[PDB]
C-alpha cells in the first residue's frame, strides 16, 4: 500500500525471472562440481542418497564465503600418524575448485548484478505505473 | 654475406624486436628474483642472486644514463624533469632499496634477514611494475 | 534453444574475455602476495615445488571470504608453552596483505562489475541477434 515499498516489492517480483535464469546456470556449473569432487574424493560408494546430498551440499555454501578451508587440500599419505593415502586425483579437486569459485562468485553474480542494473528503469517505471493501476484494485 | 648481416642489423635495431628482448630480460629476471626469495640463502649470493644483482646495478646504470642525456643543461634540471615521471621516481627508490638490502645482506646476523625482507619489499614492487610491460 | 537462454550463454562467452583480462591482473596482484608472504615466513627452504603451490594456494582462497585468520599473525616468541620465534619482518605480511585484499576485494572485483555493466546493453543487442541468426543453423 506504501508509494515507495509497494513498487520496490513488483520490482523484486519482476527480478525474479532473471534470478531464475542465473539459478539455472548456477545449477549446471554447481552440479558438475559437485559431481566431480564426490566422484574423485570417494571412489568406493554404495548406492546411497547421501550421495545427491553431498553433491549439492558444500558447493552451494561455497557461493556465500564459506570455502571449508579444512577440506580444500587436507595432508594425506603422510604422518601427522601417517594420513590415509592420498585418493588418486585428489589434486584435480582444488584445480577444479579454483575455476568453480572464480567462475560462480566472478562470472555470474557480476552478470547478474548487470541485468540487473540494465533492466532497472524499465522495471521501475513499469512498476510505479503498475502500482498507480492497482491502487483502485486496492 | 652482407645481406644476411644487413638483415640482421635491421631486426635487432628494430622497436618491437628491442621492447620484446627488453620484456623476457625482465620476466627471466623476475623470475630469477622469485627463486632467490623462496628459496634459501647461504653466507654469500648464489649464481641466480648474482645476476639479479647485476641486473638491478646495470638498471640503475641505465637510468643514470637516462639522466644524462635529457634536455636541459643544468644538472638539478635534468634531475627535475626526470623526477616529474612517477615510475622514475619508483624506479630509483626501489634500486636504493635494493642496494640498500644487499649491504645489510652481505654482512652476518641478523642483517641478513633483513635484507632478506627488503628483498621481498622489492619484489613485491617489481610485480607492481610489470604493468609498464602491459602498457 | 531457449528465446532467454541462448542469449544469456553466448553473453557469458562474451564477457569471458573482459574475466580473463580481469584474471591476468589478479594473477599479477596474487602472485605478488603469494610470493612475498612465502618468502618473509619461510627463509630457509630446499628447491621444492611446494613452493609454487604455497605461493597459489591462501592468496585464492583469500578473494572468496577465507582469510585464514588463525595465520594472519599468530602470537609468537612467547611462554604460554614458548611459541615458536617470530621470523623477521613477519609484522609486514598483515600490513600487505591488507594492501593486496583491499586491492583485490574493493578495487578489481568492482572493476569488472562496472565493465561488466557498462558493456551489458551492446553484448545483449549482438548476443539477441546472433541468437536469432543461428536458430538456423540449429
Ligand atoms: C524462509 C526462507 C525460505 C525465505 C523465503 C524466500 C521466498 C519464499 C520469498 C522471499 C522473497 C519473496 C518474493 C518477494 C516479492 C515478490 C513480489 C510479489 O509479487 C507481486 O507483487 C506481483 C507482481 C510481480 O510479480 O511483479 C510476491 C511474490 C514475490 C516474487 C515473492 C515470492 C516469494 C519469495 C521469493
Ligand atoms: C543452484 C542453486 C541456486 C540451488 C541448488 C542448491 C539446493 C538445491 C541444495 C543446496 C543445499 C541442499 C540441502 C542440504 C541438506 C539437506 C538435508 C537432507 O536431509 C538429511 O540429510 C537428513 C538429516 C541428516 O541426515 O542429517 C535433505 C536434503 C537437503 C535439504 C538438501 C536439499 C537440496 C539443497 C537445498
Ligand atoms: C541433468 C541432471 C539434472 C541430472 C542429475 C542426475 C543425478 C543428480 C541423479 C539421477 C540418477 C540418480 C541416482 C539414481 C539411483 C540411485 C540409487 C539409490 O539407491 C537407493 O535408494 C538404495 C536402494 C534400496 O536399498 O532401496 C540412491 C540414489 C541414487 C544413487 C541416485 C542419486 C542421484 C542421481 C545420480
Ligand atoms: C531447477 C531449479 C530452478 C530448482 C532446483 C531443483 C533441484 C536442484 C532440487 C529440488 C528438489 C531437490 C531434491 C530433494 C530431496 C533430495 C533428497 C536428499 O536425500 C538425502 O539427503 C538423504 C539423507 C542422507 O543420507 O543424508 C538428497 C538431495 C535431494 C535428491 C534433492 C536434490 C536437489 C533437488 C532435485
Ligand atoms: C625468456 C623468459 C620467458 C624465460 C627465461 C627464464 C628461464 C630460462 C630461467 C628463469 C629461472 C630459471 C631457473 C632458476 C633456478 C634453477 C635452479 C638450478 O638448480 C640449482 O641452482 C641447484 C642445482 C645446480 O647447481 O644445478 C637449475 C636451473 C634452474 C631450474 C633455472 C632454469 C632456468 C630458468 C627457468
Ligand atoms: C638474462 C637473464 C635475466 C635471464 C636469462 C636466462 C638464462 C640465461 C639463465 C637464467 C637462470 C640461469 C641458470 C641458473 C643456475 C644455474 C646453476 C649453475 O650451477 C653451478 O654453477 C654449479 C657449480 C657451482 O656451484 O659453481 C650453472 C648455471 C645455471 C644452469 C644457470 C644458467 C643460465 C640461466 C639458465
Ligand atoms: C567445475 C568447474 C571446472 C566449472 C567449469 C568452468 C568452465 C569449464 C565453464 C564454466 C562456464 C563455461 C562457459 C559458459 C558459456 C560459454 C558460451 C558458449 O559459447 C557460445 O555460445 C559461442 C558464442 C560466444 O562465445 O559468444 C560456450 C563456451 C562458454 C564460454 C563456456 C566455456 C566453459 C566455461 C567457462
Ligand atoms: C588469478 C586467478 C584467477 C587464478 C590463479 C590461481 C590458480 C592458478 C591456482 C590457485 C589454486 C591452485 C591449486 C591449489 C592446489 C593444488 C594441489 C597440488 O597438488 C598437490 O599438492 C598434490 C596433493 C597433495 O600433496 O596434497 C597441485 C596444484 C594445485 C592443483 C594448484 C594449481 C594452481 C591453482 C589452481
Ligand atoms: C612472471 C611470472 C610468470 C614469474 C613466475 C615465476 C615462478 C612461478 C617460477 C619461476 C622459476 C620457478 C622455479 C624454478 C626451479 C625450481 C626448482 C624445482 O626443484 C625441483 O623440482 C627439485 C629437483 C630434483 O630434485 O629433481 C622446484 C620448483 C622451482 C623452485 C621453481 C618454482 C617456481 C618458480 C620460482
Ligand atoms: C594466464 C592465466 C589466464 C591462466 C593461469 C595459468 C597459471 C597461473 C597456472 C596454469 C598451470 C599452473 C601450474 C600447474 C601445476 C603446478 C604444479 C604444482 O606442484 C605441486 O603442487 C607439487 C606438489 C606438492 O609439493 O604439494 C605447483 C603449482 C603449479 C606450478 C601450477 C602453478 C600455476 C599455473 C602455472
Amino acid at each position: 500500500v506504501n508509494k515507495y515499498l509497494g513498487p520496490y516489492v513488483m520490482m523484486i517480483g519482476k527480478m525474479m525471472i532473471d534470478m531464475m535464469y542465473f539459478v539455472i546456470i548456477m545449477l549446471v556449473v554447481l552440479m558438475s562440481f559437485g559431481v566431480a569432487r564426490q566422484a574423485i574424493l570417494f571412489p568406493n560408494e554404495e548406492p546411497s542418497w547421501k550421495l545427491a546430498k553431498n553433491i549439492f551440499y558444500m558447493p552451494y555454501w561455497m557461493i556465500y564465503g564459506e570455502v571449508f578451508a579444512d577440506q580444500i587440500d587436507p595432508p594425506c599419505g603422510q604422518n601427522e600418524i601417517q594420513l590415509p593415502p592420498c585418493k588418486t586425483g585428489a589434486w584435480i579437486v582444488p584445480a577444479i575448485m579454483a575455476c568453480y569459485l572464480l567462475v560462480a562468485n566472478i562470472l555470474l553474480v557480476n552478470l547478474l548484478i548487470a541485468v540487473f542494473n540494465n533492466t532497472f528503469f524499465e522495471v521501475k517505471s513499469i512498476s510505479n505505473q503498475v502500482w498507480k493501476f492497482q491502487r483502485y484494485q486496492l | 654475406l652482407i645481406p644476411l648481416g644487413r638483415k640482421i642489423y635491421e631486426f635487432y635495431n628494430a622497436p618491437i624486436v628491442k621492447f620484446w628482448f627488453y620484456t623476457l630480460a625482465y620476466i627471466g629476471y623476475l623470475m630469477l628474483f622469485n627463486y632467490i626469495v623462496l628459496v634459501k640463502m647461504e653466507r654469500w649470493p648464489s649464481t641466480q642472486e648474482w645476476i639479479v644483482i647485476s641486473y638491478i646495478f646495470t638498471l640503475g646504470i641505465e637510468k643514470m644514463r637516462e639522466i644524462l642525456m635529457s634536455e636541459p643543461g643544468k644538472l638539478l634540471q635534468k634531475v627535475k624533469v626526470w623526477l616529474q615521471e612517477y615510475w622514475n621516481v619508483t624506479d630509483l627508490i626501489a634500486i636504493l632499496l635494493f642496494s640498500v638490502g644487499m649491504i645489510l645482506r652481505l654482512q652476518d646476523q641478523p642483517f641478513r634477514s633483513d635484507g632478506r625482507v627488503i628483498y621481498c619489499v622489492n619484489i613485491i614492487y617489481w610485480y607492481i611494475r610489470l604493468l609498464d610491460i602491459f602498457g
